């Protein structure tokens, strides 16, 4: 009738607006990765925070060993607008805490070679490692 | 289109029982507020409702504190803190499932057979023969039933909380060994009075309002033969268990938020 | 007869519950209140310990800031029988342990001056406070 | 029957109104910005307490790095009502634990200069950066 | 035939409904074990991190006391695509901390003998032990 | 069958009012919820208790 189609089209209309208010409610990003070999990641887990300084860069992902020299292999998610990094970096595994997160916190700087300044985007595996420390060890060899 | 004018039948329909719901219950509360007859009357219908449903509610609350003092035994072990089980269950109990299940076992047992002496008491015209008694029974046996609900309901949940919470303390304690002077304990800083346990009280004495309301009506409206008064039952156990969980979700919201 | 007894159980049943879960399971005393102007107190919530040498004789009942001059004003919550405090009276905040709960733990005696005895009760305002407590001074007293 | 077409509409609308008094005190005031550049943000999340002599004033909502000088600027959220703070001010990170929140907790006093007094109000860039807490270099001079 | 229809509806949204929750709840390799006698495994549980180097390699699914010897006889979980490892092997016991988990780090050299090379594999009882940490008596004695 | 489209509809709406509306980063809730639960004692064990 004529109440059916102006009512059922008004309980039509309320669906889909709350259901556009759910998915614009609380609102990923084209990355580029990064691989890494190390040396000690025990306490380090998948998307754990990475850092320059403090602030968050990126995500760590994709945790598994390379099984043919056993080094860990570990690839980042660096987003694609960091184009001007220069080589010389220091990948160091932080805390900020005595049990945090065991977060990736890696040294950057940007100290231009003479031979030119090598880009580190789009898949340049780091060849730096700080051997995350082994607290075990460092209270050990302090006494003796 | 063919197919939309069968629904305009039924959004004028589904709204007429609505506009019965209210008019009926309107017409049950208002004038003559006397007290002779009704305080026997009354008390009649707190053995049919109150009495028989007090034993379903203490021998199904023994379960659920057996089950929740068990299943969150291993949940607090891995997480590694024992006394946190005297503020897990009374804080599990007087505040969600409390007011939720012991609500559904009344829509149970209480809910049903409220709507079916209504109905069958339309059926054998008891109800219109009493219309030639020239007396209103909206007010005479609608009224005693429906006071005979909300009166009952919060005295139902606090035999719920009490019994429910005795048989947590059982199989923690006792059995899987915790000092007895340690778990009452961290029970009795855990919680307050004017947000916790007066707040047991507004989910259940609001769900009292709507299942004596949707129980009773449905007995109200129901087709006199035996076919229909059946069928008005199993409709009036689906509906009550919506609104149970539709109002406690809003209830929910309010206390919390 | 039978069901005018029964509803009696039923209605006494639940007298017996009603108590058993406020009288055992969730369980205060009129007290006068005392001003006290602090200068730190990052880290201490209301309801915490306020105790005389460790044992507790009050909680906090305040957390705010006096909106004009920006010294931490907090009111105490010392019960009506402590008749006889002495003004002689220092405040500072412990914490019971390296990291406990953060607690005020005052310090008081009965070291009467030759000018009478000042009594502390009935909102007097204590002119004394101890911002050293810090997580800053540890890192900055091993290390400079 | 023409009334639960008028009353019931009204009682749907008793919950609504009900249910919109609940979500807004779940998740308010007019307020400026302050920019601020500093060093490290570890643990510092968003919607972290900006505090002022530890009592609360604002939260984090920009946590975005500027990448042209590689500082992290961190605009904050101080209510518009803010109008008479002097330029002497100093911003920490303190924790409220040995590992509680983070939380920005900035000092301020009211040394005026003799040249007249700076207001800090609607986008205004501090730089009083304190670049303490890291936790492991702490831990890795004592050893040396 | 309205009937059929509804069933194949339902049938398939237990279908839809049963592979999203075994996905999302449920996210393997055969191995070989092999037998170590210790002289401390105290603090050690089972599925500890069992790790060459520092990187996890295998899992502790035994403990158990050989109970006539007296020796702790603990088998391991190493990979099946493990055939290369020789005898020189020397299993020490680590906690990448002062409480990870007390986890098995152990070190394996390649230094080949002038009698062959003899391999480490299926159920091979491998002999250099840690004799690992006192640790509670180690923090006893240096502070004396 | 109908509890299986009971407890996938009842954990889509757990992650609604946590996820959305109450803040939380939508890779991080399904992250600590995927090592959670086992299939040969949780899963299964489901089943056992509906079918009987």
């Amino acid at each position: 009738k004529k109440n059916e189609i102006w009512v059922g089209i008004f309980l039509l209309a309320a669906l889909l607006a709350a259901l556009f208010v759910c998915l614009k409610a609380a609102n990923t990003e084209p990355t580029y990765t990064l691989y890494a070999t190390f040396d000690n990641i025990g306490g380090l887990k998948a998307r754990s925070p990475v850092s320059i300084g403090g602030v968050v860069v990126g995500r760590v992902a994709d945790i598994t060993l390379d099984p043919k020299t056993y080094l860990p292999r570990v690839t980042l998610e660096i987003e694609q607008r960091y184009n001007h990094i220069p080589d010389t970096s220091s990948l160091s595994i932080r805390t900020s805490g005595l049990l945090g997160e065991q977060y990736l916190a890696l040294n950057v700087g940007f100290e231009d070679p003479e031979l030119g300044t090598a880009i580190l985007k789009d898949g340049d595996t780091i060849q730096d490692t700080k051997s995350a420390m082994v607290l075990e060890d460092l209270i050990g060899q302090f006494l003796y | 289109l063919n197919a939309l004018a069968s629904l305009g039948h039924k959004g004028i329909k589904t709204l007429r029982t609505f506009g019965r719901a209210g008019l009926m219950l309107f017409n049950a509360l208002v004038g003559k507020p006397e007290f002779r007859k009704h305080a026997p009357l009354l008390v009649r219908q707190l053995y049919n409702v109150g009495v028989l449903s007090m034993l379903i509610i203490v021998v199904s609350g023994v379960f659920i504190g057996m089950v929740l003092g068990l299943q969150g035994y291993l949940v607090l072990t891995t997480y590694s803190a024992e006394t946190s089980l005297g503020m897990l269950v009374a804080l599990s109990l007087l505040r969600e499932l409390g007011p939720v299940v012991a609500a559904l076992l009344f829509a149970g047992r209480a809910g049903s057979a409220l709507t079916a002496e209504i109905g069958l008491m339309r059926a054998t015209e008891q109800l219109s023969s009493m219309e030639m008694m020239a007396v209103d029974p909206l007010r005479r046996v609608i009224s005693p039933r429906f006071w005979a609900g909300v009166i009952s309901l919060p005295l139902l949940t606090v035999i719920f909380v009490a019994v429910g919470i005795w048989g947590g303390s059982l199989v923690g304690v006792s059995w899987k060994g915790i000092d007895s002077g340690f778990f009452w304990s961290a029970m009795q800083n855990a919680v307050d009075w004017r947000m916790d346990l007066v707040n047991c009280l507004i989910k259940s004495v609001v769900f009292a309002i709507t299942v004596t309301w949707i129980s009773l009506f449905n007995g109200y409206d129901a087709i006199p033969t035996s076919a229909g008064i059946s069928r008005a039952t199993t409709r009036t156990v689906v509906h009550s268990s919506l609104a149970v969980l539709g109002l406690d979700f809003v209830l929910t919201a309010l206390m919390f938020g």
